[PDB]
């Protein structure tokens, strides 16, 4: 039936400019198009309904216009919490939906690396955990040595949603081995590289 | 004040099926059409359909007919969606939705949603969570500030949540999105950092929740 | 060469009427198709009172002894866009339904062939030159899954799957 097409498919801002969406219809909808916004993790949230009027309790810089095929959603001055992908919907269709992610200055990371618990070394498993907290951008080098040996394989990676309030990433390096290799070695070290700089951040097996 | 509230993840067999809840409140519940809207993990929105509170009436999606049974029970304000024959991608999260007064209004602009229920659709069991501390010291104090942690491992299906000292601590927390391991069973760290010198005064307790095991861990993280 | 519906209880003879008019619901969601789907409506009393076109017998998805159009099937929705909103259609020729007080109401066949037919042109105008499809009740509570109406303080559900199951093409 009615199909529908939004752009761009995803956008990426500074803080404080203006951000604006286009979604197309295929046959004349009038002005019954409504406009969403979700956060990672949460239900959709109605911000613009009957293509134009503001959503009780929602932030006047959010504006949709347009009749017809043709809606335009506008963010007036891009906020931090902003971030999130939005849809607009034509009675049971749904746009394809557009992510929005700020652009903000280098940020380096704080780098924290954490031995195996004594309760998770009795059950045989050897997990070594080294977080890099709240920098930017997204992208990220993380190796492991042990003794000065590069890893590479027996390692995963998490990156958290950008932060709501300053725009960076958190990053989670997970190495995991057996109790039998993990006591075979000494020196457990995470090297973060972020160019120019690389931060090792290392501990003594036995050590605390 | 209006709320919408869906029944617990839940992991299923291909060919099985599940009944997810959505109980309703704070307004009329005959007056307004309860609608099933569905999101495949990192994929758009999918309407599957409208059931009438008043009178039971329903008009499914095409592609779901003779798949999903939608029902209400008008006594409790709450509707069900029964989808049936689960191949792998129903995998989704299943939120049902309420738009605004159905009269006059377009009974599509969805006012109030429910929190989602994340179903998974797969052939392995159920596992609760082993929550393992990552402990602070010194060697994890940079300038007076402290990270500590639980380590959340080898679990399934999706989801788990956590909550540090039952909500009162939100400030700095990152749990990470877990990730699927070569065993087939997810993990995931959330961390959080805090004061050092709170470290020998207050206490830091980490709240594992597993709803598709009932099965919840706290953890007390104490500093070495 | 009838329709022969099974109703519960037995609707006496007297309680045979003239269908003027009924009440749809539009099939929701994508198809790859090229069809459109209507089955007898998802709503309730609400959708029907708002066609104006009931008489004094109060009946879920047929309109039983009420007004007929001029001279061709009327439709009429408050957006046709809209698949929660119900169709209502106004007959020009009404189909007479006989009860026999054995346990069935019967309709002519033929009849009801050219009267779906009518509908669907009409449906056509609105929605394209498409194939129009009429499919049964999708559920509800027993009155409106039903074809049920009031005769003289008792109350009659008649199955309607058979007059809402067949293409147009
Ligand atoms: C419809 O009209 C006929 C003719 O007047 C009448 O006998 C019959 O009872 C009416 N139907 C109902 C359900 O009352
Ligand atoms: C239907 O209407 C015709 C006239 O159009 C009338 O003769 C006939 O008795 C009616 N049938 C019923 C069952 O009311």
């Amino acid at each position: 039936n009615i199909q529908m097409t939004q752009s761009p498919s995803s956008l990426s801002a500074s803080v404080g400019d203006r951000v604006t969406i286009t979604c197309q219809a295929s046959q004349d909808i009038s002005n019954y198009l409504n406009w969403y916004q979700q956060k990672p993790g949460k239900a959709p949230k109605l911000l613009i309904y009957d293509a134009s009027n503001l959503e009780t309790g929602v932030p006047s810089r959010f504006s949709g216009s347009g009749s017809g095929t043709h809606f335009t959603f506008t963010i007036s001055r891009l906020q931090p919490e902003d971030i999130a992908t939005y849809y607009c919907q034509v009675y049971e269709t749904f746009g394809q939906g557009t992510k929005v992610e700020i652009k903000r200055t280098v940020a380096a990371p704080s780098v924290f690396i954490f031995p195996p618990s004594d309760e998770q070394l009795k059950s045989g498993t050897a997990s070594v955990v080294c977080l890099l907290n709240n920098f930017y951008p997204r992208e990220a080098k993380v190796q492991w040595k042990v003794d000065n040996a590069l890893q590479s394989g027996n390692s995963q990676e998490s990156v958290t949603e950008q932060d709501s309030k300053d725009s960076t990433y958190s990053l989670s390096s997970t190495l995991t081995l057996s109790k039998a290799d993990y006591e075979k070695h000494k020196v457990y070290a995470c090297e973060v590289t972020q160019g120019t700089t690389s931060v090792t951040k290392s501990f003594n097996r036995g050590e605390c | 004040q209006v709320q919408v509230v869906q029944s617990g993840a839940e992991v299923k067999k291909p060919g099985a099926s599940v009944k997810v809840s959505c109980k309703a409140s704070g307004y009329t519940f005959t007056d307004h059409y309860i609608h099933w809207v569905r999101q495949a993990p990192g994929q758009g929105l999918e309407w599957m359909g409208w059931i009438n509170p008043y009178r039971g009436g329903t008009n499914y999606a095409q592609k779901f007919q003779g798949r999903v049974t939608m029902t209400r029970d008008t006594s409790i304000n709450t509707a069900y969606m029964e989808l049936s024959r689960l191949r792998f991608d129903d995998t989704a999260v299943y939120y049902c939705a309420r738009p605004k007064d159905c009269s006059g209004g377009s009974c599509y602009d969805f006012d109030y949603w429910g929190q989602g229920t994340l179903v998974t659709v797969s052939s392995a069991s159920t596992k609760g969570p082993s929550v393992f501390p990552l402990a602070p010291s010194s060697k994890s104090t940079s300038g007076g500030t402290a990270a500590l942690g639980c380590l959340v491992k080898d679990y399934f299906p999706e989801p788990v949540t956590v909550s540090w000292n039952s909500g009162a601590l939100t400030s700095g927390v990152h749990t990470f999105p877990a990730v699927l391991q070569s065993s087939g069973l997810y993990s995931l760290s959330s961390v959080v950092t805090v004061p050092s010198s709170s470290l020998g005064t207050q206490t830091y307790i980490c709240n594992v929740n597993h709803k598709p095991s009932n099965t919840k861990v706290d953890k007390r993280v104490e500093p070495k | 060469d009838t329709i022969t519906l099974p109703c519960r209880p037995a609707p006496p003879p007297h309680c045979s009427s003239n269908i003027t008019g009924l009440i749809l619901t539009r099939q929701g969601g994508y198809s790859n198709a090229n069809t459109v789907i209507f089955r007898p409506s998802g709503g309730d009393w609400r959708d029907i009172a708002r066609c104006q076109i009931a008489g004094t017998v109060v009946s879920t998805q047929l309109f039983l002894n009420g007004s007929l159009a001029e001279e061709e099937v009327v439709i009429r929705s408050e957006d046709w866009r809209d698949n929660a909103k119900s169709i209502c259609v106004q007959l020009a020729t009404s189909v007479e339904i006989a009860c026999t007080g054995a346990g069935h109401c019967a309709i002519s066949r033929a009849k009801w062939a050219n009267t779906l037919k009518q509908i669907a042109s009409k449906l056509r105008e609105q929605y394209g030159a498409k194939t129009i499809i009429f499919k049964p009740s999708s559920g509800g509570d027993p009155e409106f899954v039903n074809h049920s109406f009031n005769c003289g303080g008792e109350f009659f559900y008649c199955a309607s799957t058979q007059l809402f199951a067949s293409t147009w093409f």
